[PDB]
Order: structure tokens, then C-alpha cells, then sequence
């Protein structure tokens, strides 16, 4: 009843999704948006909301009555989902309809309001009749049909009818008639050629049942349209097979030379509607009545007509001329009209204003830049639009149309919010005014030639930087002349040997001074010396690498919370890191969140007064989700919450200023979305996880008294004997403590394997962490903290198959069975050579252990009548091919079983 | 789990007392129906 | 002009092969080590449970002990 990260908004809205008309009087009409589906009333702007699916909404279609509206998903795990209008607030579901169906790829409800009938996405496509005013959660009928039919994704109800429904897809068209007595569905998919009429024909689009005679239209994009007659058991038949109701293609005839593709047909008008802006209405007869047309309008995708029958003023109208003999008055309900390129428009009735609504991004999407003082977002498109709305009036404002065809993504403000600068697909840079839009330098700045993949600003405006695909960096910089300020070009440098994934700007309060900062999927970090940099020459002179095993994926600022600085970046290990603001050393581990992926990026919430300096939040979107993190972090899971949106993907971030929201941008979705925030609901899910140890002995499992639990122990005792020496008089002492040495030695011993880099980096996260406030080098450490270093530091599972997979699958050969393996000496010579070195005698030995040809613990008696073996041993132990099963054969007796998840928060 | 190495510290541990009435134990080779048969091959041979 | 000169890591693929060659490296060391640990933790295991009878590791020293 109430939720950390709710959703109201959408802009946005894929064309190919067809719009109906609910309530007339007021305005209010229906879209689909992603997963979600959505109300909103013009007049009293205001959205209502109809609650996601496991996929993004396939089809939907409304009752005649608008009372009703049936929703499907695509994908796995599809439901098929249907409301009432007027509550608002409904339910109704068909669960589990198909195991594989990929989802409902066309459904049509019954004006009747009896039946639903649905067209399955598969390999063969189903088709199945639902009793949806019964809590029905089964077919009552169902036919699977060839595959030479194609996508069939057109379906219609008959007005005239309760068991006939009309299919087609792009190149074969389908009649069907449900003997529910029988219990038989059957069909008819005959095959049109040019014989027919010796003819152009082609390929058609929609199919619809005629107003009065046993008839089916279908619509071509040839400029034709076509009719079929339905046939019915003649009475010999009917003691015999009583072959179910055959269609024959009676007629062919040629209406204009546009394509046509929308057919619907009202109250006895027909209505159709054209690839380029000329909607006609006929009657029964095909008699030609006042058409639409030449208005800024095209590829009307979008006809729906208003559950208000018109009431008849006729003392003073505007009705059109009818072309009939004599011609007479005419009027239409009133009706919804929407392109191809995402323009939604009401007509009034009587014609006398064509009204266009929102407008809205034409295809695919790119996320979108807030003033960072003032209630105003930036969206962009890839195509032809940047436009600014303010997300408290919801108010479509401010906007300009790019030059055409230029791809568009990246989208900045400055840090004052007077600038704005956006990045373009085909090596194009601009400046703009935060304003107008203008062009501000009097030619964008065109010196790459792909696209760009990051933007930002240095705290000066003077200085701006983007990265480009091609891994290649550029920066960008003012000069005063002539009391002017203009901006001109800066110069390229390549510097990443892999795609760049964060690109940053620093300030050093030490000179008050810009900085410049980028991060590569190459392990690697730099920052450039902007102030030795000069022409043709970005000053390069810092490079870390910072990720093992992995790599990053986002930079940023650490908010301050210490007399430290730093900068944190995130992994494919589900790892964040901090990064020292001079030394760019590490000393943090942490484990990101469980949800699912790993973070593609992040953003931190404003901070108002002393209140935000108290309490500091992280906002972060992965994959597929959007998610919460209270600071600092720890690996906590009641610590963090994450969210789905745009469940095919979702591309960036953006946040309110005021603190209150924050925005994401999908991508093929073509959406875009608002979401509020509540952070006490995150305060009281901490609580939940209650305090001390109780999370991380949580994520232990058996907590406090498992065998693991109780095994680890007991290392921290041996190894503090270890640290004692076995060998003693003295009484045993041990204390609360092992000493650094040891925690490797602790760390292998429980089962996790770090690297010699990893030992380093986990020594200097000890020493130095205390090191500021103490002034001192720590090296005695209690097992809580060890228990964290292990919880972070771990696999974000048990250890997994796939990196040993993914190794051999780089070094190895594919053997005679194909499998990536390696030759014993190959193997051998690489592992002493290559990676961390290893010393021959110290491999054999290692070996000899392994093979258990030593004896035991190496660690009180001696041994050197072995090693001699060994050296034959490495023949007659060895295979001649070694694989990954033999690998793991040989380092494992654990079946390192798969881990699970659905429980956790 | 992890424990191979134990496993040949075992194998010399284990005992070494031999079969404790040596009659018997031929005396049950002998009823074997494969030596049996052995016995019969070494008819053949003649 | 020209695009600038790179600075070189010689291939991303060193850099495969190499983390590659550091995995199993790894998973030998430790496996070795930890039989190790393991195996003296046995013979250990009576000193070790008497040492725990006497006091015990700081957590479950606080509450426990």
C-alpha cells in the first residue's frame, strides 16, 4: 500500500500500439507504453494507469462499450489482462495461458462482450477462444495452424457474428468459425495468385467483416481492396463431413494508387486510411463519402471513433458536402486519428478544428538531462528532437527540431543549467542555448566522425569533453576576445584500448583548477593534464589499472562524508570500489546489488542544506531495473531495493534537483518515465534486516551455528597457532585477533582465491582504512571485519564454473570431442610462464600436494624423499589433453551446486 | 570435500592379518566352479 | 591531421590470456593451500576444541562466551 519507487508518468508511446477512444466528452484515451498501459484525460491532465506485465504489452483491444479493455505481453511467462474503464482500479488475468507462446501477437474481444480470441506468437502460431465473463482460465477451443500462413497479426470480431472471427497476416488470410456444439474450430486459409484477375495483388494488411452481406474485406497496400464470400453447408453435405464454411475470393478492385493500411467500419460507414494522409468513409456499397486529407498528417496508424453516438444539432452546423446526387448532411462520431511518426490528434466531429495532443519521440530513445535549478527536463530522441517539459506542470514546452537524419543521444546541461550541449551519432558535437536552442557556435563542432558516447562539463564553463566509440577522447574550451566569450575546438586523443564507459570532470580546490577523467572496459584509468595540455597534445600522465578478472562500468564523484576523497566505479564482478582523489589507490570492497545484472550506471541525489550532508542516497540502473542505495555502502541487501522498467533495457538517468525524482529513458521502447520516491519506506526496510552482525550473519548460511560457521572458526584458530608457531613451551595464547599474513591463508582456507593482486589490495584496505583518523598502520584484525572483507570480497555465489570455462575456452584448442583443451606440457610451460609466474620446483611441488603424493600439511614433518616422484609424476598423473572436467575433477570433491534467489529482497 | 591426502595414510594404516585357517580357504578355491572348469582344460590338454 | 598515436597495451587478448592463466593459477594455489589448512585443522581439531573451551573468537566471545 505504499513503496519506495512507485511510477506515474509517461511520455511516449510506440505508434505500432493502435490508440482507441474511451470517454468522450471529457477527452480521456487509451496508450501502451512498454509493459504498461495508460490512461490520460486532456482537459483535466491527469494519467491513470493500468500495472505492468511480465513483458512488454504485445496487443491490446477495448470493448465496443469502452467499458472493457484486454491487454496481452509478449515473451516468456505471457498473461493476458483485462479491466474495466471506470474503476480505474480493476483486475482481471488469464494466468499460464501458453507454456512457449512467446506471447499474444494479435486478440480481438467480442462486441458481443461473450468471448476473447487471441493469436499466439510461435513457431505455429495458436489460436483460442476464451469465455472471459467466466473466471475461465483454460481454452475452451484451439487449432494450430501451418507455418506458410506467416505472422497472421491482424485479428477482428464480427458484429454480425458470435463464432466467426477474420486473420491475416501479411501474405495469407484466414476465416474461422467456432462450432462451440461440435466443440470444432475450424478455419479456411485459401491461396490468392494472379490468376484471381490476372492482377498485381501483393501483399495486404487487414481484414474486417462487411456491414450487411456474407462478405470479408481485406485491405492491400497495392491500393486494392479485396472481398470474399463465405459458403455454408449445402443440405446433402450435411449428412457427411458438412465441410465447415469454405471463402471464395468473389472480387478485386483497384480504390487509389496509395497504399492503404487501416480498415474499420462504423454504424454503417466503412473507413479507411493511407500511407500518406487521405482518410475516406463509404458506405455498404463502397459509395464514396467526404474524405480527410493533405493536413501536416500521414500513415494514419491510429483510427478509433468515440463511445458517444452523436447527438444531431442541425439549426446551425458545418457539416461537409456528401457526394452523393444530391448530398446530404453527414455526420460521424467523433474520431482519433495518429501517424506513423507518433502524432496524436482529436478531431471535433463537426471538422472545424483537426486538434493534435501531445507529440511525441518517433522511434528509439536516449536519456534525458534536468536544470539544475529549476523544475525543467530535457528529452531527446535519436531522430530530429530535443524538447524540454516541466515535469511538475507536465506541460510540453520548449522544443526544437534537429537537422535531418543526424542520430542523436548524448544530452548535457552545465553545472550552472544556462548551457546546454547534446552529442550526435555521426561524429557531430553542439552547443546549445539552454534557452532557444540556437546553434551557439555559428557551426556545430564536427571534428570526430562516429559517435559520440559520453558528454560533460568541468565545474568552469570555459570546458567541456566527449567520448566517441571509436574509444578516442576530445575536449572542448572557451576563449575570451573582444570582451566575447566564444567556444572552439580543443584536440583528440586516443587513449582507451577498449570501449570507454564513464568520462568525468575534476576540480582541484588545491588550485581551483579543472581536471579531466575517463573510464575504460580496458581496466584502465587516466586523468589528463588540462592545464599542460595543448594542441594536438591532451597531456596524458596517469594511468592505473583498476579492475582484475573484470572491468568497470561507471565513474563518479564519492559524495564527501570524510576527510578522504574519492571516486567510486562499479564491475562486472557486482563489485563498487573507491579510488583516492590523488593517489587513485584503492581501499574499498563492496558487493553491489544482487538484482539481477550488474549497474550500468549511477547518479547522486541533490543535496539541499546540512539535512542532505546527514543523510546522503544513490540512485542506479542496471540492465533492466532501477534501484536505491542508502550510503555509505556495505553489501547490506535490505541496505538496497531495485526495480523493473523497460524490461528490454533501459539507457540512463536523470533526477530531479529538488531531490524529489528521478526520470528513466528506455531505448526501442521509445518511453520514457517518471518516478517519486518515498525514503522512509528504504529506512524501514533497513529495519527490517535489524542490526550488528544480523544481515551478514544472515547471508551466512546457517548464520551463527552452521557447520560452515563453526568450520571457519576454527581457521582463525589454527592460524593463530600458525602465527604462534605449532612448536611451543609456553601456554597457548590466542586473542580476538590473526595477523594479515594469516588472512590469505584464512581467505584460501574457507574457499575463496584471491589473487597475489587481490592479497595487496585487501592488505592495503586494512593498513590504510584506519589510517586518517589514527595517524597509524593496523595490522591486527577481528573476525567481524574479516567476515566482511570475506562477504565482499567473495564470489557473489558459491564459486562458479564459468570463468575455469571461459579460460580454457581462450587458451585451449577444441579437442578431437571438440572440448577447449590444452596439451600437458603447453599447460604446463604456460601456467610457469604466463599470468602470475610461478618458479618450476614450486609447480611440483604444488602438483605432488594435489595429487596427494607428499605427506600432509607440509607444516611439522619433512618430505624431500618425495620430490622425485613427482618429476615422473608429471608424465604418469598428467594426461596428454587436459580439460576443464579433468581440472575440476582434480581440484574439486565439491559439487559446487547452483544457488538460488527468489526469496531475497 | 577436500581430503584426498588422507585417504593414502589410511590405505598403510589399514591392517595386514591374513587369512586365518589357510585349509579353508583352499579348500573353497577348490569347490570354485571356474577352477573347475580349469581343471577340466587341463583334461583337455591331455 | 592525423589522428593522435595511441598509448599501447599491446592487445586486450594479452590481457585474456594472461587473467586466464591467473584464474587457474589461482585455483591451484589455492586448493593447495587449503588442503593444507584443512589437514593441520584435523590434527589440530583436539587443541583447537580445548582452545575454544577456554575462550573464544571475539563475536561469539561477546555473545557466547
Amino acid at each position: 500500500k505504499v513503496y519506495p519507487l512507485s511510477m506515474t508518468w509517461s511520455f511516449g508511446w510506440n505508434s505500432s500500439l493502435p490508440v482507441y477512444y474511451m470517454r468522450e466528452d471529457r477527452r480521456v484515451i487509451l496508450y501502451t507504453c512498454a509493459h504498461t498501459a495508460i490512461m490520460y484525460d486532456v482537459v483535466r491532465n491527469t494519467q491513470y494507469h493500468l500495472q505492468g506485465h511480465p513483458n512488454i504489452i504485445s496487443c491490446l483491444c477495448v470493448s465496443e462499450d469502452r467499458r472493457w479493455i484486454a491487454t496481452a505481453d509478449e515473451g516468456p511467462d505471457c498473461l493476458i489482462i483485462i479491466w474495466d474503464s471506470f474503476t480505474g482500479i480493476p483486475v482481471h488475468t488469464i494466468f499460464d495461458s501458453c507454456p512457449e507462446g512467446n506471447g499474444m501477437r494479435s486478440i480481438a474481444i467480442t462486441r458481443d462482450s461473450k468471448f476473447l480470441a487471441t493469436i499466439s506468437d510461435s513457431a505455429t502460431q495458436k489460436v483460442c477462444i476464451w469465455k472471459w465473463t467466466l473466471a475461465v482460465e483454460t481454452p475452451a477451443c484451439t487449432l494450430e495452424l501451418p507455418k506458410e500462413y506467416g505472422f497472421q497479426d491482424n485479428l477482428v470480431f464480427n458484429p454480425a457474428n458470435n463464432k466467426e472471427l477474420v486473420s491475416n497476416s501479411k501474405t495469407q488470410a484466414i476465416y474461422y468459425c467456432w462450432f462451440e456444439d461440435k466443440g470444432i474450430l475450424a478455419h479456411s486459409a485459401p491461396v490468392l495468385t494472379e490468376k484471381t484477375f490476372n492482377k498485381l495483388v501483393g501483399k495486404f494488411s487487414q481484414s474486417v467483416f462487411h456491414l450487411k452481406l456474407p462478405q470479408v474485406l481485406s485491405a492491400t497496400k497495392e491500393g486494392k481492396l479485396v472481398v470474399w464470400d463465405i459458403h455454408y453447408p449445402s443440405s446433402t453435405s450435411s449428412s457427411a463431413i458438412s465441410a465447415f464454411p469454405f471463402i471464395k475470393p468473389r472480387k478485386l478492385v483497384h480504390l487509389q494508387k496509395e497504399a492503404i493500411t487501416v480498415l474499420m467500419t462504423i454504424d454503417s460507414y466503412i473507413v479507411t486510411g493511407d500511407i500518406k494522409g487521405n482518410i475516406k468513409f463509404y458506405d455498404h456499397t463502397l459509395s464514396v463519402v467526404n474524405w480527410y486529407s493533405n493536413f501536416k498528417l500521414g500513415a494514419i496508424r491510429t483510427l478509433s471513433f468515440s463511445k458517444t453516438i452523436p447527438s444531431l444539432p442541425t439549426e446551425k452546423s458545418n457539416l461537409p458536402t456528401d457526394c452523393t446526387l444530391r448530398g446530404d448532411l453527414f455526420v460521424v462520431r467523433n474520431f482519433i486519428i495518429g501517424t506513423f511518426d507518433a502524432t496524436v490528434y482529436h478531431m471535433t466531429v463537426d471538422g472545424t478544428k483537426l486538434e493534435k495532443l501531445f507529440v511525441e519521440p518517433r522511434d528509439a530513445v536516449y536519456a534525458v538531462s534536468c536544470h539544475p535549478y529549476q523544475p525543467l527536463i530535457a528529452v531527446g530522441s535519436v531522430c530530429g528532437m530535443i524538447k524540454v517539459w516541466d515535469f511538475e506542470k507536465k506541460v510540453y514546452l520548449f522544443s526544437r527540431t534537429f537537422e535531418k537524419g543526424l542520430g542523436v543521444q548524448c544530452l548535457t546541461y552545465n553545472p550552472e543549467g544556462a548551457l546546454l550541449g547534446a552529442g550526435f551519432t555521426e561524429g557531430t558535437v553542439y552547443i546549445l542555448d539552454a534557452m532557444s536552442l540556437e546553434n551557439e557556435s555559428p557551426e556545430p563542432f564536427k571534428y570526430s566522425k562516429s559517435s559520440v558516447s559520453h558528454c560533460c562539463f568541468s565545474h568552469d564553463s570555459n570546458y567541456m569533453a566527449t567520448a566517441d566509440v571509436n574509444f578516442t577522447v576530445a575536449v572542448y574550451m572557451v576563449v575570451v576576445k573582444n570582451g566575447q566569450r566564444v567556444w572552439e575546438y580543443l584536440a583528440r586523443l586516443r587513449s582507451h584500448q577498449n570501449s570507454i564507459q564513464s568520462l568525468l570532470f575534476g576540480v582541484h580546490l588545491d588550485s581551483n583548477e579543472p581536471r579531466l577523467l575517463s573510464l575504460g572496459k580496458d581496466r584502465f584509468l587516466i586523468e589528463y593534464n588540462l592545464v599542460k595540455s595543448c594542441k594536438d597534445h591532451l597531456d596524458v600522465l596517469d594511468v592505473h589499472r583498476t579492475d582484475q578478472g573484470n572491468y568497470p562500468t561507471c565513474m563518479i564523484w564519492y559524495p564527501p562524508l570524510t576527510k578522504e576523497l574519492f571516486l567510486l566505479i562499479c564491475n562486472s564482478g557486482y563489485k563498487v570500489k573507491l579510488f583516492n582523489a590523488t593517489t587513485k589507490m584503492c581501499r574499498k570492497t563492496l558487493l553491489g546489488p544482487a538484482y539481477g545484472s550488474p549497474i550500468e550506471h549511477a547518479q547522486v541525489l541533490p543535496v539541499k542544506s546540512t539535512l542532505e550532508l546527514q543523510k546522503r542516497y544513490l540512485v542506479f540502473i542496471n540492465k533492466d531495473k532501477v534501484g536505491l542505495q542508502i550510503l555509505p555502502v556495505d553489501g547490506n541487501p535490505h541496505k538496497t531495493c531495485a526495480i523493473v522498467c523497460h524490461p528490454n533495457g533501459v539507457a540512463g538517468m536523470a533526477l530531479s534537483y529538488d531531490g524529489r525524482f528521478a526520470f528513466t529513458a528506455g531505448g526501442q521502447d521509445r518511453s520514457v518515465v517518471q518516478w517519486k520516491i518515498n525514503l522512509g519506506a528504504l529506512e524501514a526496510a533497513v529495519s527490517l534486516g535489524g542490526e550488528d552482525l544480523t544481515p551478514f550473519y544472515g547471508l551466512v548460511s546457517g548464520g551463527r551455528e552452521g557447520k560452515f560457521y563453526r568450520e571457519l572458526e576454527d581457521y582463525f584458530y589454527y592460524s593463530q597457532i600458525r602465527s604462534q608457531g605449532i612448536d611451543t613451551m609456553e601456554t597457548r595464547q590466542v586473542s580476538e585477533h590473526i595477523c594479515l599474513s594469516e588472512l590469505p591463508f584464512v581467505m584460501r582456507a574457507i574457499g575463496f582465491y584471491p589473487s597475489e593482486e587481490k592479497i595487496e589490495d585487501m592488505f592495503n584496505e586494512i593498513k590504510f582504512s584506519e589510517y586518517v583518523e589514527t595517524g597509524k598502520l593496523i595490522d591486527k584484525i577481528n573476525l567481524p571485519d574479516f567476515l566482511k572483507v570475506y562477504l565482499n570480497h567473495r564470489p557473489p555465489f558459491g564459486n562458479t564454473m564459468d570463468g575455469i570455462q571461459n579460460s580454457f575456452n581462450v587458451l585451449g584448442y577444441t579437442n578431437s570431442e571438440g572440448k577447449k583443451a590444452i596439451r600437458r606440457e603447453d599447460f604446463l610451460n604456460l601456467l610457469l610462464t604466463k599470468g602470475e609466474h610461478m618458479t618450476e620446483e614450486e609447480m611440483i611441488d604444488c602438483f605432488s600436494t594435489l595429487f596427494g603424493l607428499t605427506p600432509e600439511g607440509w607444516k611439522s614433518e619433512p618430505a624431500a624423499t618425495c620430490i622425485n616422484g613427482p618429476e615422473i609424476c608429471l608424465q604418469k598423473e598428467l594426461p596428454e589433453e587436459i580439460t576443464a572436467e579433468i581440472f575440476t575433477t582434480e581440484i574439486l570433491g565439491l559439487t559446487l551446486s547452483d544457488s538460488s534467489e527468489q526469496l531475497i529482497q | 570435500h577436500t581430503t584426498k591426502a588422507q585417504e593414502r595414510t589410511r590405505k598403510r594404516q589399514q591392517p595386514v592379518k591374513l587369512e586365518p585357517l589357510p585349509v579353508l580357504k583352499v579348500y573353497q578355491d577348490h569347490k570354485q566352479p571356474e577352477y573347475i572348469y580349469e581343471q577340466n582344460r587341463q583334461k583337455l590338454m591331455s | 591531421r592525423l589522428p593522435t598515436p595511441s598509448l599501447e597495451m599491446t592487445s586486450y587478448e594479452e590481457g585474456e590470456i594472461e587473467m586466464a592463466v591467473i584464474y587457474l593459477q589461482k585455483l591451484l594455489r589455492g586448493r593447495v593451500v587449503q588442503n593444507m589448512m584443512f589437514e593441520g585443522k584435523e590434527k589440530r581439531l583436539e587443541l583447537i576444541l580445548e582452545l575454544r573451551t577456554s575462550h573464544a573468537l571475539q563475536e561469539d566471545d561477546k555473545l557466547v562466551k
